[PDB]
């Protein structure tokens, strides 16, 4: 509805605030951070375990001289 | 891919072991068969990424772009030849099978011929 609608624009307004700042998450405090983290560690191990931000480097193989 | 027939050859092969290699070559015959078969199924090469998506809805742009441009450049090169003068020492080991064998027997199998002459009688 709209007065509806008037609860619907608060919601907005606070949205863009945040986004253009941070205080932690503009409510959220360090608890969020701390939660991402827990999960951070698990998924590295489904993901790999570096490289990550930064290209693979990669090796090259020998042989024997028969 | 990689390997092919030449004469008859894996079947032909693996009977047949000159006894200067002979002993190996009864080894060699089953490895190669695990290699071709394996060969075979592997991918030969994966997809190629979809730029467009990851770009711009992984929004970390700065980051992946110049990831990005890292793996675009990025030169690869081709494994190594280490064992392939056995693919020329081939053409030797064809002589001594030939000429070698091909001459020598060629004149004893002369004299059996004009001894088989007589010995009609």
């Amino acid at each position: 509805l709209d007065p509806v609608q008037k609860l619907f624009v608060d919601k907005i307004r606070e949205y863009r605030t945040k986004r253009q700042t941070s205080g932690g998450p503009v409510d959220a405090g360090p608890e969020y951070q701390q939660d991402l983290d827990r999960e951070l560690f698990k998924l590295k191990q489904m993901y790999g375990k570096a490289d990550m931000n930064t290209f693979p480097n990669f090796t090259f193989e020998d042989p024997k001289f028969e | 891919r990689k390997l092919a027939l030449k004469t008859i050859d894996w079947v032909a092969f693996g009977e047949i072991i000159p006894r200067n290699q002979k002993a190996v070559a009864n080894s060699l015959k089953s490895w190669n068969e695990t290699l071709t078969s394996r060969l075979a199924t592997l991918p030969e090469k994966p997809p190629a990424i979809d730029w467009a998506y990851y770009k711009a809805n992984v929004a970390k742009a700065g980051l992946v772009d110049d990831f990005e441009k890292k793996f675009n450049a990025l030169k690869v090169p081709i494994p190594e030849d280490k064992y392939t003068a056995q693919v020329d020492a081939e053409e030797k080991e064809d002589v001594k099978s030939c000429a070698e064998f091909l001459t020598q027997s060629k004149t004893r199998i002369q004299e059996y011929e004009k001894e088989l002459e007589k010995m009609r009688n």
